[PDB]
């Protein structure tokens, strides 16, 4: 009942996923063919692991 | 690996400060199984998992309805569905994670990029891993791949943001 209203508004949890549909529209404008293969995922992945340590706390 | 469990535990505390114990409640459960699913455990990690069990039972007891229902068995009972019904909670947890994740990609469209966004992206990645671990049986392997792609997208863009490529 007020389960949806209590956590958020009258909107249904599934409606929140509709907002996710907009996400597709956002990436679609950037490039419908925008695929990880087009982005240097391999080089970026290695660099991020080093950067992750910068923002994370190592023991 | 083990550090991820600490982030999840600390991240769960953040939701409590915001009053979203329901979100932190699932995060604590994800880290608990995470430690058990870890082959390497230390007296500190083993004891840390035990303390989390007390919180889960204390949190669930807070809304279990064993006595709280007497005070209010109508609205609290439905809220219990969020904790007791893992399938229904899965959708809300996914909607919450997707809502935060959707905002990050929306900002990528034209929103301002900064170090603060860098830390927020790392937080979203943890939420996706928890959703898959909390309900691997309720998520098909193909459906899981779609979620992993969203996490990977942040991993690639997060690197570009730190490289000053986006902005």
């Amino acid at each position: 009942i007020n389960i949806d209203k209590l956590q958020d508004m009258q909107d249904e949890m599934l409606d929140l996923i509709e907002q996710g549909d907009e996400l597709q529209e956002v990436l679609a404008m950037n490039n419908n063919s925008g695929e990880l293969d087009d982005i240097s995922d391999a080089e970026l992945d290695a660099e991020l692991d080093a950067l992750a340590q910068e923002d994370f706390t190592l023991p | 690996m083990a550090s991820n469990a600490a982030r999840v535990v600390a991240t769960a505390k953040d939701f409590d400060k915001v009053g979203l114990g329901i979100i932190g409640y699932y995060l604590q459960l994800y880290a608990v199984e995470l430690i058990l699913s870890e082959e390497d455990r230390s007296q500190e990690m083993t004891a840390l998992a035990t303390e989390l069990l007390d919180t889960i039972e204390a949190f669930k007891k807070e809304i279990g309805g064993e006595s709280e229902a007497e005070d209010s068995d109508k609205s609290l009972h439905v809220m219990n569905t969020l904790i007791h019904d893992q399938e229904k909670a899965k959708i809300y947890m996914l909607n919450f994670t997707m809502s935060l994740y959707n905002e990050k990609l929306k900002q990528l469209k034209d929103g301002p990029w900064d170090v603060m966004l860098k830390r927020s992206l790392w937080c979203c990645i943890d939420l996706f891993s928890c959703i898959l671990h909390l309900w691997k049986e309720n998520i098909s392997e193909t459906s899981t791949n779609s979620l992993q792609k969203r996490i990977k997208y942040c991993k690639i863009y997060l690197s570009k943001l730190a490289k000053g490529e986006i902005g």
